[PDB]
């Protein structure tokens, strides 16, 4: 924890200590070789994180103890624990949001042109001249259209503008191609022809 | 004032023609109703009504009403002429004799009549495209009869057939070898150019590149539509090196008998990873000649090359094209036939390929399609010949053709013609 | 990917699976209604290893429960997490074998095995790419000891390249709750050695002694014993379901842990074990784990491993550890006890690390050790079998259904030869 | 036949008073609604639950 | 001696500018240049980009090396590197046209050395200029009438600077840029004279 | 316009390549998603990232490396991790079944179905490069899939490309510390395969770097990833001469012209200095002479070998930082004067010296500190025969009784394949002892 917490931004910028730094004024260390109990070495068995940082972690009491762990800090893997971005010197992508926005705008422009309430041209009241079919006689000849109601057209609208710099998050996060895990139910419901990119989104969305 | 007319016969032909027609309308900005959004170039494929709507230069033929009914109830109700969608009543039921001698003989009359009406309007008619699945009785029979009628009527007018042969082992029906051989015999002395578009190869391409593991017919038809657009782009768009349809029969066929060739396209890629690389013209033209990307399930490494005609669309450069062709000629794994010192025809077009929204393809500023004639295509003839022989040895299913006007010896002469074609392939494949 | 199915038969195998899949469901955060309720993404990353998917988003066992008497499965279906199992995957007989190896291997099992073989064939075809098959059974019961071995033989006949691992609960002479234990144990091992790729042996006295001396419980129960076995045998395959510094699948263990094809019977163990009143004064360290692990008492078999030389050993440490302390400690214990390791196999230890420890624990160790000390179990079972057979007592029962004493003779010859060749490497010198 | 925890009350064991006809109950992640109960149970209520 | 603490403390701070070259030849008045300032030891690097289909063999123009201004005989510092200034390296003179948005963030985030980028300082400058005129209100109305001759409400940078020079008082192009960028609502360099007016006083 | 192609095989190769590529991205300023930052929008200068990366035209950059594995855990794991958007998705080739420490499985059973895709990707990455310098390959030798795939890929590449240089950074098992039990077999077979097929082979024994971490970094409880970071820093030091300006540049083509006297003799071991943490680094001068003395100190040797047990053949050593030729030659004079290190008689000079101006870069969360001076040395010498001799003794002990042999027999290999490898290693030992004798 000390590695990502200490050398803070205020300390690194216009401060005594740089990236690596003799970070001894900020908090206490034990100057390599030392014979004594440091309250955390033989119990928690810290890894890497050189002896100075080992002693610093114990002294500043971030720590963890016990024979019981609960879920969240239980389930971390060393890969993400060590290779966690670049963090502390100077202060990811904006994506997934632009294409989801493309998505709702396509459905918006689609359902915004069903020609509600007798707005269709004089043609297409009846089917095409050569249609075959059945053409029942004891039925109203002209087709009747219900169409979407103005409120659902607006339903899409404030949402699509809210995704533009709004509170609702870019949803989920996905892997790219070769991920072999379950990926939550592509097999249970077929979703047969849906562009593995978009399959990830739909299947994780449910 | 240059036009081309499209014939769409058979179920697969209809549902791929729908596919190409949304693409053409979207690319010319045509609204589904055919009316202009208040904005010459389109003249190749459409004809003006005087004010407003346009009529596509297409005709659809079928005997089974369901697919035509679906088209006429879809979103394009008012695009097509309502009596150019010729529909019959009884399906040929995968029977070649039924579709060649019994039913279609009374429908080809109105097919030729509609062709007459659509052609007399035109002025500088370039030629005809024809779409038909071979593994279907009505498709094969109607296509054959129309080709014979158009040959005796028109003659030298160019006709291009985009046939989808059955996969070597994956097939939908069980009697498709018979009508495949019969249709091949019929069209061999009647068509000018025939393109191989079997399904297994395009299935493999969809699985590998687009990362689609459960594709359907729609995606295949979309890719075929893109290939058609690539072929016909130079006809309606300005380019540094444009070609006409008429500049094919003088370039990709060595002899009058050899006019079956196979296609390929590049790049085919998903929106995941189109933007992670240059899409350099050199690497796209290498992917084009990559054997596993062939649109037909044939191995080019097993035979020599006669000719390759390649279309580029986008912002390609003649320097780049020349440099890539030099590398291709340098490469050793690709060899040409002895009497063909140079075998490359190249065309360049400015307008970038259009991408369909909600589709699978991404938008790329460069694309290329190759049409290649090579000796390796004899393998499909050999395997379908074996398939036909295994059937005809014991006269299986023969009655279902005999009872409807087919003569018994009709199969033997088609077999002899196929054997002669194979022997011609062998003769032309040897060096001097 | 590289998934595996579960096949269990007999009452013992059924009750092993009953607690093992509860353990797996708890580890992966699966409710008894089959709905995911986990906290991390990794709880679904290798979920396909043991679970298939059904409509409605629920999860379903790839386990086949198969038995000749339906009382056991009718009892286990009512258990917690018992409604996960497919009712179709259950297959049962209507007669019973009466702990007769002959009845369970020739008469009823042969006719019954068609449906269970069909369903296992279905499950094997269903998976993308199979890894192998695991079996859990006891060798003291006739129906299990015969019919499961026949199923193993048929399975090997169809899938020669897949890996076979079997958990055999052999009947120890101290708890002998049936008198026909020698006959069916010997008839089972004769077929087991020839076809099983790999086997772990388990002893009830070993479980009892471990529970009393280490965990120190007044009244141990079959539930606790099943929990111990389930945790121990889930430890070996956990590294297959979770990432780690050095991934090591069952194929790798088989490659690295048997010098010879016929020597594939191992003794296993799990660490750490501590009592409720004693669970708090220790702190888990690598030296503590390894010293408690290599103790003779902690082994899940009553065979004393210090009476012979370890042919080879394998340890899967599980939890967030790193490699220096682990391998230095293993080298230290290998050098300190050089007398107990045969010399012509230097560095006879495999070490592997999985990153995700058990629920509620920081560090754990799953140990599999191939040593020549297992021979004494075969010695005692053989002497008991010959005490049975020299008087031809209890033999008319077996001989009344088509098989004769030639099978017994060839089986006894086979296990005596196996014992001789297995102890031959004990005294071998370079 | 075994003692079962109750989610409805502080993860405690079931009690005869918990079994209430007319009201739903949860038993190991299962939702039951008791419709009718035996008149022997009626008697045992009427002689014991009354306080 | 070498300043090692300086190296350690400001190694990461790198300033990127775009510029155009004023010098001898007429032929080379068009190409663009990118200047890099490394404040580890006050070193300057110059790169020349070559746009496609130009024929210029673009490349590394001056390397990482440190040199001083000739007249003052003092090494250049970060203070001298302001956009719109003319800096002479050896014989080659550069005009600093544009800077990176990271560089502007650095400029604005470190005050009390970069005063001209500080908005309140610039506004105080312009307002305390107004002591010459008799009244504050007539000063402001003359100001608005002089920047906007036709009273449109939006202008261009050239119009703003030429109007201010017509006034005659001395603002450097740096303060001009500061005001102009701040008072651009939609980031297209069109000044909002109404916001400037209300900011001055209303 | 000069490029180099990197290949990683095995999970050890993947874990070391990840450490290399995080450091390369930090060195060139590549944030993990691929853009420089989004916060700097000129760039367009000092193209050096072209050494390791490739431009997509607008935005990110693509690494010029390929990952190979048969067990999918690590590939899925990295595809899920922090550099998900960086790598091109079909560069991380993953199989279905692991070789399970069996060289036979990875060289004759399951590697043949993946080698086609691997060579396809190799061609697709090679065609873009115009002045590609050579190939780097990373593999743990004690693992079946890594050894087999590395061997067979070397076999295919040596005939597909021919003369192009290939450098192999093999991680040999420790003399007494081992993870598996059958590593002598596949190590011997892989060594036999690579002997006539790799131009340069550098030893990467783990126990030596474990001791280095214990002593210098003051880490009493290290992991693999610390060793991976150290090796990655070594890689960056090696390749920095090709992407950074220096007073004396060296190319990878300048190694098979200076380091290996004979075609058979191409195994060498390296060392690095300084190794010290900022918690005690800044207390000391860190002068060039003392860092070079530390570099030649035998206990600092990155492979577990005793250089005092054999003569030296060649030494290619390289500085990065603010070094000067006066101090360089002054240090080399002291080195040659000091008696405890002796050269062979037919090499009065054996030093090749490289100079680079770019100081080493320090990684967040790492152990090493930032120092203005660094030296990395690569020596080929006769003292390396000890590991081959002890590995031969181990393999003979195993093969005396035909143990574990059925596993390789049943996977399609001929029985006598071990005999030819044994004869090759014996001939190599004879060659080394013959070269080591004085005239
Ligand atoms: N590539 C491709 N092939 C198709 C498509 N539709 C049908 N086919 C092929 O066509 C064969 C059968 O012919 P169809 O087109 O389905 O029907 P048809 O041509 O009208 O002949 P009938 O079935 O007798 O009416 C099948 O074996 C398919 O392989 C399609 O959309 N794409
Ligand atoms: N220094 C170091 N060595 C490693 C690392 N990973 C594996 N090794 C070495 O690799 C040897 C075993 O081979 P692995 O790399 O784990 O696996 P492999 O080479 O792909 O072959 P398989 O085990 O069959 O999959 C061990 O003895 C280690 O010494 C690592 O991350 N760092
Ligand atoms: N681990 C374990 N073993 C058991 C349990 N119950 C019985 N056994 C063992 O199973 C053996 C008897 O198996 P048996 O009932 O004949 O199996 P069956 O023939 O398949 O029905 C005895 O030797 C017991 O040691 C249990 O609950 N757990
Ligand atoms: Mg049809
Ligand atoms: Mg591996």
């Amino acid at each position: 924890n000390t590695t990502q917490m200490i050398p803070t931004y205020q300390d690194v910028k216009t401060g005594t200590t740089w990236l690596g730094g003799p970070t001894h004024v900020l908090q206490e260390q034990h100057i390599p070789g030392y014979k004594g109990h440091v309250k955390g070495v033989q119990a928690e068995s810290l890894h890497g994180k050189t002896f100075a940082r080992i002693t610093a972690e114990c002294l500043n009491n971030r720590y963890k103890s016990g024979f019981i762990v609960d879920d969240e800090e239980r389930f971390k893997t060393n890969y993400q624990l060590e290779y966690i971005r670049p963090n502390l010197r100077n202060n990811n992508n904006r994506q997934r949001d632009d294409e989801v926005e493309r998505l709702e705008l396509i459905k918006a422009q689609l359902n915004s042109q069903p020609k509600t309430i007798e707005d269709v041209p004089p043609i297409d009241r009846v089917p095409v001249i050569g249609y075959q079919g059945f053409r029942p006689v004891y039925r109203h000849p002209l087709k009747q259209v219900k169409g979407p109601t103005e409120d659902e057209i607006d339903f899409q609208a404030r949402t699509i503008l809210e995704l533009t710099k709004g509170q609702k998050e870019a949803p989920k996060e996905i892997p790219i191609v070769g991920y072999t895990g379950f990926q939550k139910g592509i097999k249970a419901e077929n979703m047969f022809g849906k562009t593995f990119k978009d399959l990830s989104n739909a299947s994780n969305r449910i | 004032m240059r036009e081309v007319i499209s014939i769409h016969v058979g179920q697969g032909g209809i549902q791929v023609g729908n596919a190409c027609w949304e693409l053409f309308c979207l690319e010319h900005g045509i609204q589904p109703d055919g009316q202009m959004p208040s904005d010459d170039a389109f003249n190749t494929f459409f004809s003006e009504t005087g004010a407003g709507k346009h009529v596509p230069r297409a005709v659809f033929l079928d005997l089974e009403p369901t697919v035509i009914d679906e088209v006429r109830t879809g979103t394009y109700r008012q695009l097509f002429h309502p009596e150019q969608l010729i529909s019959g009543k009884e399906d040929a039921a995968n029977n070649f004799a039924r579709g060649h001698y019994t039913i279609g003989k009374e429908i080809v009359d109105l097919c030729l009549d509609r062709i007459r009406k659509l052609a007399d309007n035109c002025t500088g008619l370039q030629g005809f495209l024809v779409f038909n699945s071979v593994g279907g009785g009505t498709g094969s029979g109607l296509g054959s009869l129309l080709l014979e009628r158009l040959s005796v009527d028109y003659g030298k007018k160019s006709k291009l057939g985009f046939t989808i042969y059955p996969s070597p082992q994956v097939s939908t029906a069980v009697v498709e070898p018979y009508n495949s051989i019969l249709s091949t015999h019929s069209l061999l002395e009647h068509t000018d150019v025939a393109v191989m578009l079997d399904n297994e190869a395009i299935y493999d391409i969809c699985r590998r590149n687009l990362d689609i593991e459960r594709p359907t017919y729609t995606n295949l038809n979309r890719l075929i539509a893109q290939v058609i657009s690539s072929l016909t782009a130079s006809l309606r768009f300005d380019g540094a090196l444009n070609v006409d349809i008429t500049e094919f029969q003088t370039n990709l066929v060595p002899y009058p008998r050899i006019h079956f060739m196979l296609s390929s396209y590049a790049p085919i890629i998903s929106a995941e990873k189109a933007y992670h690389e240059q899409l350099s013209v050199a690497e796209i033209t290498n992917s084009a000649f990559e054997p596993a990307n062939m649109m037909a399930k044939c191995d080019p490494r097993h035979g020599k090359y006669m000719a390759c005609s390649m279309m580029y669309r986008g912002d390609v450069v003649p320097k780049d094209v020349n440099a890539s062709i030099a590398t291709i000629k340098t490469k050793r794994t690709i060899q040409f036939v002895d009497w063909c010192p140079t075998g490359f025809k190249v065309g360049i077009n400015y307008q970038p390929p259009t991408v369909v929204p909600g589709g699978d393809l991404a938008k790329v500023m460069r694309a290329v399609c190759m049409i290649s004639n090579s000796t390796a295509i004899a393998e499909v003839f050999s395997r379908l010949d074996h398939k036909f022989d295994l059937m005809y040895a014991k006269r299986a299913f023969v009655h279902w053709y005999v009872g409807e006007g087919m003569e018994e010896g009709e199969f033997s002469e088609a077999r002899e013609d196929l054997a002669a074609l194979e022997k011609d392939y062998e003769e032309v494949g040897i060096e001097t | 990917m590289r998934e595996i199915v579960h096949i269990q038969g007999g009452q013992c195998g059924n009750q092993i699976g009953a607690k093992f899949w509860e353990v797996i469901s708890d580890e992966h955060g699966i409710d008894p209604t089959g709905t995911y309720h986990g906290d991390s993404d990794l709880q679904l990353e290798r979920i396909n290893v043991y679970y298939n998917e059904a409509t409605g988003g629920r999860y379903v066992p790839r386990a086949i429960l198969m038995d000749l008497e339906p009382g056991t499965m009718d009892s286990v279906r009512a258990g917690p997490f018992g409604q996960l199992f497919r009712p179709d995957n259950f297959v049962f007989g209507q007669t019973g074998a009466g702990n007769n190896w002959a009845k369970g291997h020739y008469t009823e099992g042969a006719e019954l095995i068609d449906s269970v073989l069909d369903v296992v064939r279905k499950e094997a075809e269903g998976c993308d790419c199979l890894q192998g098959f695991q079996i859990t059974h006891s060798l003291g019961g006739g129906t299990g000891s015969g019919m499961g071995t026949l199923l193993i033989s048929k399975v090997r006949e169809e899938y020669p390249d897949r890996i076979m691992e079997t958990f055999s609960v052999v009947p120890s002479p101290k708890v002998s709750d049936t008198v026909v234990e020698p006959y069916n144990a010997t008839l089972s091992v004769h077929q087991l050695v020839e076809n099983a790729d790999e086997c772990m042996v388990i002893d009830n006295e070993a479980l009892y002694d471990i529970c009393f001396r280490t965990l120190k419980l007044t009244t141990p129960t079959y539930g606790d014993l099943n929990h111990l076995v389930s945790a121990a045998m889930s430890g070996v395959t956990c590294c297959l379901r979770f990432p780690g510094q050095l991934n090591s699948d069952l194929r790798k263990l088989a490659v690295n842990l048997i010098p010879f094809p016929r020597l594939h019977f191992f003794m296993i163990g799990f660490a750490p074990l501590t009592s409720r009143g004693s669970q708090q004064y220790r702190a888990l360290t690598v030296p503590e784990l390894t010293q408690q692990m290599f103790d003779a008492k902690n082994m899940m078999c009553a065979a004393d491993p210090r009476h012979g030389r370890y042919l080879t050993a394998s340890a899967l440490f599980r939890g967030r550890m790193s490699t220096k302390e682990v391998d230095e400690q293993m080298l230290n214990v290998q050098n300190k006890n050089s007398s107990y390791f045969v010399e012509w196999i230097p560095n006879n230890i495999k070490s592997s690390i999985c990153d995700i420890p058990p629920k509620g624990l920081k560090m754990a160790v799953t140990f599999v050790g191939n040593s020549t000390a297992i021979q004494e179990m075969f010695k005692r079972v053989a002497e008991q079998f010959t005490a049975m057979f020299r008087r031809k007592a209890f033999l008319h029962w077996y001989t009344g259904e088509g098989m004769d004493e030639m099978e017994f003779t060839e089986a006894e010859s086979n296990m005596n030869d196996l014992v001789s060749e297995y102890q031959q490497y004990q005294d071998a010198t370079a | 036949k075994n003692r079962y925890k109750n989610v409805q009350t502080n993860n405690e064991y079931f009690q005869p008073t918990d079994l209430v006809v007319g009201k739903d109950v949860i038993i190991n992640g299962y939702s039951f609604r008791i419709l009718e109960c035996d008149e022997y149970t009626l008697k045992w209520f009427a002689n014991n639950i009354v306080q | 001696r070498k300043d090692i603490n300086k190296m350690y403390t400001q190694d990461q701070y790198i300033l990127r500018f775009e510029g155009k070259l004023i010098s001898q030849n007429k032929e080379d008045n068009h190409r663009k240049f990118i200047i890099s300032f490394f404040c580890g030891d006050d070193t300057i690097m110059v790169y020349e980009t070559a746009d496609k289909n130009s024929g210029i063999w673009g490349g590394k123009f001056l390397e990482r090396m440190n040199h001083n201004n000739p007249i003052n005989n003092k090494p250049y510092t970060e203070l001298d590197f302001q956009i719109g200034e003319i800096i002479q390296l050896g014989v080659y003179r550069f005009q600093l046209l544009r800077a990176d948005e990271y560089t502007h963030k650095y400029m604005k985030s470190k005050p009390e050395v970069f005063k001209e980028a500080d908005i309140e300082y610039t506004l105080n400058h312009l307002r305390k200029f107004a002591t010459k005129y008799k009244s504050y209100d007539e000063f402001m109305v003359l100001l608005i009438k002089n920047i906007d001759p036709n009273r449109r409400g939006v202008i261009d940078f050239n119009d703003f600077v030429v109007g201010l020079r017509r006034l005659g008082y001395n603002l450097t192009y740096q303060e001009i840029y500061t005001l102009m960028r701040y008072f651009d609502l939609d980031e297209n360099w069109k000044l909002d004279v109404k916001s400037l007016f209300v900011a001055l006083g209303g």
